[PDB]
RNA sequence: CUCUUAUCUUUAAUCAGUGAAAUUGACCUUUCAGUGAAGAGGCUGAAAUAUAAUAAUAAGACGAGAAGACCCUAUGGAGCUUAAAUUAUAUAACUUAUCUAUUUUAUAGUAUAAGUUUGAAAUUUCGGUUGGGGUGACCUCGGAGACUCCGAAUGAUUAUAACCUAGACUUACAAGUCAAAGUAAAAAUAUCUAUUGACCCAGAUAUUUUGAUCAACGGACCAAGUUACCCUAGGGAUCGCAAUCCUAUUUAAGAGUUCAUAUCGACAAUAGGGUUUAACUCGUUGGAUCAGGACAUCCCAAUGGUGUAGAAGCUAUUAAUGGUUCGUUUGCAACGAUUAAAGUCCUACGUGAUCUG
RNA sequence: AACGAGCUUGGUGAUAGCUGGUUACCCAAAAAUGAAUUUAAGUUCAAUUUUAAACUUGCUAAAAAAACAAUCAAAAAGUAAGUUUAGAUUAUAGCCAAAAGAGGACAGCUCUUCUGGAACGGAAAAAACCUUUAAUAGUGAAUAAUUAACA
RNA sequence: AUUAAACCUUGUACCUUUUGCAUAAUGAACUAACUAGAAAACUUCUAACUAAAAGAAUUACAGCUAGAAACCCCGAAACCAAAC
């Protein structure tokens, strides 16, 4: 009787509303309202062209204000304007990629540095890959995703934006294997690892009936999500090199899926494998991004981007962990 | 057999393959047979049959030949009701053909003409419309009906070029151009044109019916009385105008 | 689908007869045996099919084949299975068309 | 009712008259064990055995009758319900016309027609696979594994890939594959991975082409529920691993132990019972009457041993002889009073042509 | 005098993939596998079978050698069938034993593959196991399985 | 079989039906009468004439004409029309 969207809304009302309380009203409507898209430049030949064109549209790069290697132009605060559809460049590469501004914070937070080897577990065509590739001036990379069709388009995206010569280099490696199994394959191999675990995708779940985690048949998967998230996060912790930095990203607002998972994983690594993780604070990063992003400090760990009516770029929960040994 | 549909006497129709799209209905419609009922049929005549008929005395070569005398000698069988428009001469048997005869056939061929001409004969092509052909193949009954003889309509637009062409020996073709066309064919097949005029039976060979005549010796509009053995010709000026046309 | 050796040894093979169909290069083409785009093997001349194993030397241009061949040790020599069709007819004979 | 009896009428039985019905393959119509489809008067192995009537009993003849019950099937129906499909001069309405009045365009109406809007109704329909039901689902193609998993109704790259024609693969049919030669453009194969949809019929053009989650994927141009008010035609029946946790016996690493004074027990091994570990409700029978048999004995009887002094017992064997209660709450589970004991089971609830809930 | 929608006549010999039935002798040959289907109580095609005709190699076997106990098969030999053409159906649910896989690299159970059978004789029972080339008259005969075991 | 009607020996009614099995399940008290395969496109067989055959219109690269040779019975719930 109830559609998956109805059930998804029901869960948030009984659980999410309690967690946020008086903040829930604005967040609830925000999710129902249309999301805000931020255009990401492809650099390359169109590097200058898009920047000049985006200035004409009045969009301003929030990253540029933060500084005052990724620049993503966004509309002004409270602006509802829609970015024009992406178009191909003169060289044959798409000028810009439309994406959620919050989705780029995990990449900017991971502290990408030159001469690094990066793994992207369960990356999928989430856009972080393309953004990360543009940051990967001198950085070998690696992509992984459980499904194939989901991964199939991911390559198409790389073809459209990434030049063939860069992709030809081993730097760009695409694979489709289980993340938990991947941990054993290459232990202590990648300095920086970005892990985007499959989440309830609250915004997508409400809007989209197709492949909605809240469908009754998929009940088994939804309950087991926290366990799967821990294992995938643990696999990344195994794979990261000594002294490496890892970022764990979750779309959902759930307290269970966001804070307990990361802290529980740290405990599991400390006990079974006798490893230590150093917590990192991004409060300074929040202060710079207050204008273009709004956060709530209740979370003990992580920096969740609450979707707001003025700034509807949520939801993104990203926490950065550094491997101590 | 046992108890079942086929045994109850009530099995489905032919072409029913159980419920899947039948074979005969699932093939694209194509125009193989389109317009079949209006296509023109010519019952072909070969030169072997012509010579064979002349040999056994079932055709009189001395007299002019026409569709009536082919049917009378059972040389050919014609069905006007089945779109037959006449007899087409065919090249089969040209080598064995050594007979001089004035044959009228609705369609002719290049090589068939050579056999007739080389031996010193006249070949002409004339169009008979569906009404004219029926009377030509079967004259006697028409005379029994009591109706007057009809005019023979000219060929329709499609056939006009053929029957007005000199090389095809069309009845409506220009008489002046025949000599040249015959000579060119004579050179092509390596024989010398015979002089028909010098031949004793020039009048018979040269005989050609009027384009509006079904029978050589009978004009349109006449009536034949077999019982009294007389021919009746209308004296009315109005009817004569119509028939003369 | 139904991939197999259609023509066994000792079988007469006409010009266009397809010797066999393979999903992968299990049998490599031999003398007078063309190779189709779908990798099926078809004869080119009338003959008797005979299967032999011969040293496989790849074309220089393709990188993957050359690299693998180099990787082999000096002593080792690789082999592959080939399908051959020995011609069984004379291409032509001489006859006296005319005496002039 | 404990607990049944007595008399009378009816019926019955006998003599006289009259004279039905269901039913009936044929019958010269037995018992037991075996076999068999919960099945044997007739088959197999024993046994029993003069022939017929009259009156009784109801165990069997899967006893005879009924339009009764139950699960399933039919491109079988019919009633009802509409959020089913297709229509819908029932009604109502309005619009333009026709048309008659009128005023210079105008507002009136309308023996009609063409539309638009409601729908009183009419017509027709109830896909398939899931051990029944609601919910999930799945239905075609191909890849991998030996039924478990992955994908698709292809996209990118493509300095663009002709025509014609030997022989073959595959295959119910239809569809789908490879290709020499010849010939022609140009200076031979598009590139992987893999990818489907017939006929009809509508579209397009200056002679070449395009039309499907027709995905129920060999495809009806377009049709849902419901029946316990139902009906007809029939068919039916009437074991695996793991992961911990408990336990039982054998282990005992240990400690132990202290004048009718002690062991317990790590860790194992083995038997059981759960749990995590893999989609979302359930399937004849009491009682009354009469009982037949089994013994795995409840009581009576005959005995062994005893941690059997006497008295109560407990354990065991032999024995199927007769016996094995009355009620209250009432759906069978308790209870109260007794008894030498208030046995456990089989006999299609043992037994409804004996009766009843 | 049986109303979820009266009764009588007519349409009407309604229709029924369903149930039942379908009347002389004799001789002969003779099978429930694949595909599609509002299909699984049906039909159509393939395969099988059959009557006739045409003319020529067929079955068992088939060394070496391949592709790996089979798929293929040459000289032979034992032997008489095989191919092509024309016509035509019914059939499309098996039953049981014995072998071998494959489902949980198990037994079983459900399937799949190969083999065999359908007594009047035998095995307490007895269509399926074992002995048995057709069917005919005789007051002939030799025999098979078996008629339990003596450990 | 027999000297002998019965005793002795041998023998699981019929049809339909299920798998090619019934001690099943249907149908039959018995007698008489009645009570269910029908068509010639293609094929085969037999003749007449024969590049022609046919008693008008048809077919023909040995055909054409004529003959003989073939495809059941009973039974619903219903539906519509018009009377009563
Ligand atoms: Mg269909
Ligand atoms: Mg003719
Ligand atoms: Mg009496
Ligand atoms: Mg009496
Ligand atoms: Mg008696
Ligand atoms: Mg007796
Ligand atoms: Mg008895
Ligand atoms: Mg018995
Ligand atoms: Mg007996
Ligand atoms: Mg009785
Ligand atoms: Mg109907
Ligand atoms: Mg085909
Ligand atoms: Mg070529
Ligand atoms: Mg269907
Ligand atoms: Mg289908
Ligand atoms: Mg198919
Ligand atoms: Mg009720
Ligand atoms: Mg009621
Ligand atoms: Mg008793
Ligand atoms: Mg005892
Ligand atoms: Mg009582
Ligand atoms: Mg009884
Ligand atoms: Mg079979
Ligand atoms: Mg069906
Ligand atoms: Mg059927
Ligand atoms: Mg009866
Ligand atoms: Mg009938």
């Amino acid at each position: 009787q109830f559609t998956a969207s109805r059930l998804a809304l029901q869960n948030f009302d009984m659980t999410y509303s309690v967690q946020f309380g008086d903040l829930w009203p604005s967040i609830r409507v925000s999710l129902l309202s249309e999301q805000k898209y931020g255009a990401l430049v492809n650099n390359f030949a169109a590097w200058d062209s898009v920047s000049a064109k985006l200035e004409q549209l009045s969009a301003k790069d929030f990253v540029s204000e933060a500084i005052s290697n990724l620049r993503c132009f966004t509309f002004s605060r409270g602006d509802v304007s829609r970015f024009p559809p992406a178009r191909l460049g003169s060289l044959g590469l798409m000028d810009y990629y439309l994406m959620d501004a919050a989705s780029l914070l995990p990449v900017l937070a991971l502290g990408l540095q030159h001469g690094d080897t990066v793994l992207d577990l369960c990356a999928a065509p989430g856009g972080k890959t393309l953004a990360l590739l543009q940051t990967g001036c001198c950085r070998n990379l690696a992509a992984n995703d459980l499904s194939t069709s989901r991964t199939g388009r991911l390559q198409k995206v790389l073809h459209s934006y990434v030049p063939q010569d860069i992709r030809e280099g081993n730097q760009v490696r695409v694979t489709s294997w289980d993340g938990r199994k991947w941990g054993e394959l290459e232990g202590d191999t990648y300095d920086r690892v970005l892990v985007d675990v499959p989440c309830t995708t609250d915004r997508h779940s409400l809007h989209e009936e197709e492949n909605n985690i809240f469908q009754r048949s998929r009940k088994k998967e939804r309950q087991m999500l926290p366990m799967l998230q821990v294992q995938l996060l643990a696999a990344g912790l195994l794979a990261t090199k000594p002294g490496g930095h890892v970022v764990y990203s979750t779309c959902s607002l759930s307290h269970l899926q966001n804070e307990y998972v990361v802290q529980g994983a740290i405990e599991l690594l400390a006990n079974q494998y006798n490893i230590k993780v150093q917590v990192e604070d991004l409060s300074h990063f929040r202060k710079l991004f207050m204008d273009t992003f709004c956060f709530f400090p209740s979370c003990q760990v992580g920096e969740l981007v609450i979707p707001n009516l003025m700034v509807n770029f949520g939801p993104m929960y990203f926490c950065k962990l550094h491997r101590l040994p | 057999g046992h108890k079942g549909e086929r045994q109850r006497g009530t099995r489905p129709r032919l072409g029913f393959e159980g419920g899947q799209t039948p074979f005969y209905i699932r093939i694209p419609k194509y125009g193989f047979n389109e317009g079949h009922s209006f296509r023109h049929q010519y019952q072909p005549l070969s030169l072997r049959r012509l010579q064979y008929l002349i040999d056994l005395g079932r055709v009189d070569p001395t007299q002019p030949i026409d569709l009536t005398q082919l049917v009378n000698g059972r040389g050919v069988t014609i069905q006007p009701l089945k779109r037959d428009y006449g007899v087409q001469l065919v090249e089969e048997g040209a080598d064995t053909f050594q007979a001089k005869i004035n044959i009228e056939v609705q369609l002719a061929s290049e090589l068939a003409i050579a056999a007739i001409e080389k031996n010193g004969g006249v070949v002409t092509t004339a169009f008979y419309d569906p009404r004219s052909l029926e009377i030509l193949c079967k004259p006697i009954p028409f005379f029994l009906r009591g109706q007057p003889i009809p005019k023979r309509m000219l060929p329709p637009e499609s056939l006009v070029p053929y029957y007005t062409d000199a090389k095809n020996r069309g009845y409506l073709a220009d008489p002046a151009k025949f000599p040249e066309a015959r000579l060119e064919l004579a050179m092509k097949f390596g024989y010398v044109l015979p002089d028909i005029t010098k031949d004793e039976l020039f009048r018979m060979l040269s005989a050609r019916k009027d384009p509006r005549q079904i029978f050589f010796g009978l004009a349109p509009g006449w009536v034949v009385n077999m019982a009294d053995k007389k021919i009746l010709k209308p004296t009315d000026e109005n009817l004569l105008k119509y028939y003369s046309s | 689908k139904h991939y197999g050796i259609k023509k066994m040894e000792g079988h007469y093979v006409h010009a266009g007869n397809i010797l066999g169909t393979q999903r992968q290069f299990r049998w490599h083409p031999g003398a007078h045996v063309g190779l189709g785009r779908n990798k099926c093997l078809y004869a080119l001349e009338e003959g008797i099919v005979r299967y032999t194993k011969d040293v496989y030397v790849p074309n220089p241009k393709n990188t993957e084949a050359v690299d693998l061949v180099t990787s082999l040790p000096k002593g080792a020599v690789l082999y592959k299975t080939f399908v051959h069709v020995v011609p069984a007819k004379p291409e032509g004979t001489f006859k006296l068309v005319d005496m002039l």
